[PDB]
């Protein structure tokens, strides 16, 4: 989107969100990133929301088709169309990872921005891992783990236990442990420790920050209820 | 459940 | 989709519906139509469902953006992005109308198939009319009216008052009268007469056909409740 | 309301 102003791309990305035009919103934010300037807190959220929606719809479709495909294995069309959706999903994940690698992460010097992008990197490698089956699945899983772990290390050094990004990072890393890494006990332990340390820090927060943190704390509890 | 993260 | 089998396109269109991948589903059905063979009852429904979903999402986005645009008139980005969505919407409508004109309608000899395609023609000209503002809006409206009217004439000669396509055609033609043609009294009269004549014909139906017809009869009543 | 027509 090289001929459009950065501010216009950002403004149109907000309009696309309101219109629920998430593919447009992602293309706008991709153009904004490629302007080469760092992203503000709000702009990072727009980037993340845009691609989470796009890849979320692809993941849901992939799961529908993969389930039909496995039932048929109890012509080639079902596998072909699953492969087509799967290829588009991997393309979106590779696109996001390319934005993070060129050059969002290396220019993110603050903990809030660096943890945010590393959380994103873990998420989109996790999405790749969900459909991986061959020689690279283990390497893809380790790339997810490595990204999440570096984000965890920084967030524990640099952010309070109630920080929404720190909480969301831990939530997603615990889903990674349970769903991808076949480590349900690690998943449960991370969610428990994350919830308990946030609980003990709630007294420091304003009413608005209290609302933000307890919302994600509830997601951690929902998983623990499901896992234990 | 992961972060829904689909609304800003 | 010239290199894919007709049956494979149809099978993949059903898979795309299950995955809620409506843009894929429409592209598959467009490929199936362009094989040049007439469509069965079920295949016509797949074509219609695919494009109704695609254009439905575009219409909802257009309305969100047009509302923001009008509020701003109480930079150019809002108008530009509305125009972009609007251009894509008109492209999908032109695509469907091109399929109907080449050559679905001229080969539809049965009343059920011909009324179905003419109803489609009215609908997609109606969608064009919803965003039309210039020299062609009146001609677009008349193209919608003409398509609906020919479908009405055939359906009244050839189908029972309870036929679901006849009922859906009358429902949509009444929405055309109310929303597009500024003829709310014509809209109310068509809906009333359609409902009453279907009611008097319900005694002829099986339980399953009774369910199909009364469902669309309820949509007619919902509009009448809103309009009177 | 027109025919929803979005499910086969
Ligand atoms: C991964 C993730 C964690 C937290 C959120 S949020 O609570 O909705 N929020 C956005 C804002 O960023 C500073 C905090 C969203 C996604
Ligand atoms: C425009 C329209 C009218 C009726 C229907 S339906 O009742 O769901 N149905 C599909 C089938 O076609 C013969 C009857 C859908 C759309
Ligand atoms: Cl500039
Ligand atoms: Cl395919
Ligand atoms: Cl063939
Ligand atoms: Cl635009
Ligand atoms: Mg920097
Ligand atoms: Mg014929």
């Amino acid at each position: 989107m090289g001929s459009m102003e950065r501010a216009s791309l950002i403004q149109k990305a907000k309009l696309a969100e309101q219109a629920e035009r998430y593919e447009d919103m992602a293309a706008f934010m991709k153009g904004a990133v490629e302007k080469g300037e760092e992203l503000s807190c709000e702009e990072r959220n727009l980037l993340s929301v845009a691609y989470k929606n796009v890849v979320g719809g692809q993941r849901a479709a992939w799961r529908v088709l993969s389930s039909i495909e496995q039932k048929s294995n109890e012509g080639p069309e079902v596998r072909e169309y699953r492969e087509k959706v799967e290829t588009e999903l991997q393309g979106v994940c590779d696109t996001v990872l390319g934005l993070l690698d060129s050059h969002l992460i290396k220019e993110a010097g603050d903990a809030e921005s660096r943890v945010f992008y590393l959380k994103m990197k873990g998420d989109y490698y996790r999405y790749l891992a969900e459909v991986a089956t061959g020689d690279d699945k283990k390497r893809i899983i380790d790339s997810a783990r490595s990204a999440y772990q570096e984000a965890m290390d920084i967030s524990k050094k640099e952010m309070p236990p109630t920080n929404p990004i720190r909480l969301g990072l831990a939530l997603n890393f615990s889903v990674f442990h349970y769903e991808i890494a076949n480590s349900p006990e690690e998943a449960i332990s991370l969610a428990k420790t994350t919830f308990d340390e946030a609980m003990a820090d709630l007294h420091t927060l304003s009413e608005d920050s209290y609302k933000d943190s307890t919302l994600i704390m509830q997601l951690l509890r929902d998983n623990l209820t499901l896992w234990t | 459940g992961s972060i829904p993260g689909r609304r800003s």
